[PDB]
């Protein structure tokens, strides 16, 4: 719940190893879990919060000038001076133009020349950067097991909506009753801040990491200003026009927000108005769940006549819902779910409810589960047999491993090695997985990174072809490897 | 003793320039940073800015962006407040004290904090008034 | 200006679109075949081009989208 | 930014009279706060630093508390002496920010 | 956008100085310097290829150069 | 090319061809821009509103 | 879905709209191969200081 119909949604089976399950959960998506006890929690992942930033770097975007000094010194005996060059607010250019007698001067020869400017500043960009502290994740973990008004709805208190810094540790969760579960989160593996800086334009924000941000050009001014308008650059902006021979002019370039925009595709954005309220991103949490009741057990199976109040409902492979409403006189009760076959009964599903329950009176509770690739029965009546269902999940085996090859691809992409912790209970396999898989993606690291979408399909498909000349069966580590990675990668980037 | 003086009220055109004066008393010039912090008379009070004694930066808020100058000299320990494109609203009184040190230079906040904004050593009072 | 270097194999990812949402790559792959377009010219020079150096066909045809894709 | 709210705009107390004050703030500020006097037209005093700590030379009938965004500063014997312009004041995250102020007037 | 295709061969020329007067050649070239100071790893990539692909040591030298000038 | 102040003489398969969205000279009532899929741009996050 | 509301569980459409204002704009214009005048001035050598 919390986490119908907002699919790629992270199934996660498994505890062993005692309690601690290793999950990777990010802003887009949300993870359902499930053991042999200790009933199934959904973690969706909400608003990122960095609280104190410092600004780094103020760069303008619009520009005006004034005062409009220029001079010329004669022919090849001085080049000119100007008293208002001594301010770097001015923007100054040498230049060389020609000089006569129609000019006035003598000697006629091609003579320098200044002009300069006054530069005042209209809206600018505001870049700032966070330390990696001040700043807060929050996760809502609501569990599953009834409660109608909506298997949807984030809003709302039913999941607890813990924080979590890294100032902070082992992150102690209540829920009613059984819900005391410990999650151990490492933020500092997550987005490797240091190498971020948040951009605000007049309204807007972007995520951008560091070095390009330092490396753009409408220019620098660093963070003391105040009484700065220091801006050590305008070579990129206001540009002079000089025609054929005579006296030289300023121009202002104008706002460049479009080509700022232009430049920051392929860029997160993020809304900052309220201090910040950050977005798009992962982090990886460890969890145990020691401490962990059914919410009772303690209970009967109930009596009969329930009553169906909502459809089918099939959502995103396999995870049907069904919203009954107990008739009768229960004093509340669990309920005889079953997913069965046909006769000469062979029950083959999955309930991820597990232990639903009844609330105190007629209050329509709801139940999913997972039925198999086809024909299905999903009953719920005890002692007249009281209701089965018919149901097709259309479905393949076939075809549900290779989506989840698929996601397992996704994976591979875009979320790091952290994908390869997002399994659990792995010991040599999966964590030799993920330390061979972190130095062969340091080596594909930076390591041939910065380029587009074109020109990494294009580079792929010229070392596949390389690769697929066929020398001594490096082909291999060459072609099939390389030409998989690197398609692979390229029609999934850039999203 | 542990004290600060400023200089007496001025009287000052709109569009000009005034100067005001922070000296010293009773410590090391360096292990302190100086603010100034105005206040209107039918108005609380309201911070303008920092400067540095030990090396020099400064900075200011918002609402004077361009508008303020501090200078100081080591030699007589004395800071040096210039406000430019003086106007009606500017007629206050104006204040400076002192801020408990990041060693090197200004704006801190996180060593546990400044200790007061501005009324342990602060001086007498600089009465501004802009009129025609 | 800040009109190139747009910001594109940073890294820094996530799971949501980022800024133009899988519109500045066909905003560069169709300005490149209209200009591809308006300019037959250069294009028959690179052809000509790609067969006099190189000579072997996958060299040919490499350097033959690159002097395509060379254009600012 | 951070908007700082001083509540009461203005008391009046007899002699001996306990007052409290409550300053609110939009942001975390968690102890960087601190409470002065104004007498009129005066040398101004500081009372309270880090929101919950007496200056040396101040009489011991001020204090104050408070933690997250509320604090509440305190006189517990009102004295003659005492009437002034009391402000909060917060020193968090620097476009520094006063309180709009606390008029007292003697019964 | 209007980032690009940015009005340089079509003719029209004069004997005056046009718009950015010999600044932009300098400032397409300075930034795609920059940017393979920014990221050497491309680069090695791009030399072991034209090593690898080509091998006439003009080949070689040409498609290197074109590799360094593919960024967008 | 008549921007705020300056003009530019540019040829005409090139100002045809350039984005920014199309307006013929007829408009007075109309601001019938037939593009504007080089402007406005649209967010769409994760799953909901764009 | 039943969160948003609806029913039947799906990937479901949407649209959206926005009104169109313009600020400044590019104002390009043509000229026919008549309507223009060149000035030239010719002038002569032989004296005349100024
Ligand atoms: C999501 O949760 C909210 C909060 O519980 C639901 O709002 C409640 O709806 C029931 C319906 O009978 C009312 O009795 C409650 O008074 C509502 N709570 C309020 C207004 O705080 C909301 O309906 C749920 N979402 C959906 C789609 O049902
Ligand atoms: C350029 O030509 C003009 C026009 O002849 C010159 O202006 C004249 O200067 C003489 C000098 O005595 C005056 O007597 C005339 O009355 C001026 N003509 C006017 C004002 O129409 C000008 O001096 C020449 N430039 C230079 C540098 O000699
Ligand atoms: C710039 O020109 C204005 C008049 O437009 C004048 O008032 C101002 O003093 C001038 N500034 C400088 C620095 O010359």
């Amino acid at each position: 719940m919390r986490c119908i119909g907002i699919s790629n949604r992270d199934f996660v089976e498994g505890v062993s190893g005692g309690s601690w399950v290793d999950i990777v959960l990010e802003h887009g998506s949300c993870v359902t879990t499930m053991a042999k006890n200790k009933p199934t929690l959904d973690f969706e992942l909400i608003k990122t919060e960095a609280k104190h930033p410092a600004t780094l770097r103020k760069y303008c975007v619009e520009a005006k000038l004034t005062n409009t000094t220029t001079a010329s010194r004669c022919p090849t005996q001085g080049e000119p001076s100007l008293n208002e060059e001594q301010d770097k607010r001015f923007v100054c250019k040498h230049s060389m133009v020609d000089r006569g007698w129609g000019n006035g001067c003598g000697l006629f020869g091609k003579g320098g020349i200044v002009t300069c400017a006054m530069f005042t500043c209209k809206k600018n960009m505001e870049g700032k950067v966070v330390q990696p502290e001040n700043l807060e994740y929050t996760i809502v973990i609501t569990p599953h097991s009834g409660e109608e008004n909506a298997v949807g709805n984030d809003t709302g208190k039913h999941g607890k909506e813990i924080k979590v810094t890294p100032q902070s540790s082992i992150t102690e969760a209540e829920l009613t009753g059984y819900g005391t579960v410990t999650m151990e989160c490492s933020p500092r593996t997550g987005l490797d801040f240091n190498e971020m800086v948040l951009l605000q334009m007049e309204n807007k924000a972007w995520l951008v990491h560091r070095q390009w941000f330092l490396d753009l050009p409408l220019p620098w001014l660093p963070g003391a200003d105040t009484q700065g308008s220091n801006w050590i650059q305008k070579e990129t902006l206001v540009t002079f026009k000089n025609p054929h021979a005579k006296k030289q002019d300023v121009v202002v370039l104008g706002s460049q927000e479009g080509a700022m925009h232009t430049a920051l595709t392929g860029a997160t954005e993020i809304q900052m108005s309220s201090g910040n309220l950050l977005f798009t991103g992962h982090l990886k949490c460890r969890l145990r769940m020691d401490k962990l009741q059914l919410k009772g057990m303690s209970y009967s199976m109930c009596t009969g006549k329930f009553k169906v109040v909502k459809e089918i409902a099939e959502t995103q492979h396999g995870t049907i819902v069904i919203r009954v409403q107990y008739e009768g006189d229960g004093s509340p009760c669990k309920i005889p779910f079953e997913i069965m076959d046909l006769e000469k009964r062979h029950v083959l599903g999955r309930l991820i409810t597990v232990n639903p329950i009844v609330t105190e009176k007629d209050s329509p509770v709801n139940i999913e589960a997972e039925p198999p690739f086809g024909d299905s029965y999903i009953i719920i009546g005890v002692e007249p047999g009281q209701l089965k269902l018919s149901w097709f999940k259309k479905g393949s085996s076939i075809g549900q491993m290779f989506e989840t090859t698929m996601r397992g691809a996704k994976r591979m992409a875009i979320l790091g090695d952290t994908a390869w912790d997002f399994g659990s209970l792995g010991g040599v396999f999966t964590s030799i997985g993920k330390a061979l898989h972190q130095v062969f993606g340091a080596i594909y690291g930076a390591a041939f990174s910065g380029v587009s979408w074109t020109m990494k399909i294009l580079i792929g498909v010229v070392i596949t072809w390389i690769g697929m000349n066929s020398r001594s069966t490096s082909l291999s580590v060459s072609l099939v490897l390389v030409g998989v990675v690197t398609l692979y990668l390229g029609v999934m980037v850039q999203a | 003793e542990v004290q600060l003086v400023q200089s007496g009220p001025d009287v000052e055109k709109p569009g000009a320039s005034v100067k005001v004066s922070c000296k010293a008393s009773g410590y090391t010039f360096t292990s302190n940073y100086i603010h100034w912090v105005r206040q209107a008379p039918g108005q609380g009070l309201e911070w303008m800015g920092v400067i540095n004694p030990r090396g020099g930066s400064t900075a200011s808020a918002q609402k004077f962006q361009g508008r303020i100058t501090m200078t100081r000299d080591t030699s007589t320990s004395t800071v040096y407040m210039e406000l430019s494109s003086l106007r009606s609203d500017d007629t206050a009184v104006y204040y400076c004290a002192r801020g408990g040190r990041a060693l090197f230079y200004d704006s801190y906040t996180t060593p546990r904090d400044g200790g007061s904004w501005w009324f342990d050593p602060w001086g007498q009072g600089s009465l501004v008034t802009v009129s025609s | 200006s800040v009109a190139l270097v747009p910001h594109v194999g940073m890294g820094l990812e996530t799971r949501t679109e980022t800024w133009m949402s899988s519109e500045g790559a066909w905003k560069h792959a169709q300005r490149i075949e209209t200009w591809i377009l308006r300019h037959p010219g250069f294009t028959i020079m690179a052809a000509i081009l790609a067969y006099t150096i190189g000579t072997t066909y996958f060299q040919r045809v490499l350097i033959f989208i690159l002097l395509t894709a060379v254009t600012p | 930014d951070i908007q700082l709210t001083q509540s009461p705009s203005s008391l009046s107390a007899s002699v001996g009279d306990r007052v409290t004050f409550t300053c609110q703030a939009s942001q975390d500020i968690r102890k960087y706060l601190n409470w002065y006097q104004q007498k009129p037209g005066k040398a101004p005093k500081l009372l309270i630093y880090d929101a919950s700590n007496l200056k040396t030379g101040v009489p011991s009938r001020f204090s104050g508390s408070g933690s997250g965004t509320d604090f509440t500063f305190t006189i517990s014997s009102l004295q003659p002496e005492d009437v002034a312009t009391y402000y909060c004041q917060q020193f968090d995250d620097l476009p520094i920010t006063f309180g709009q102020g606390t008029r007292l007037q003697i019964k």
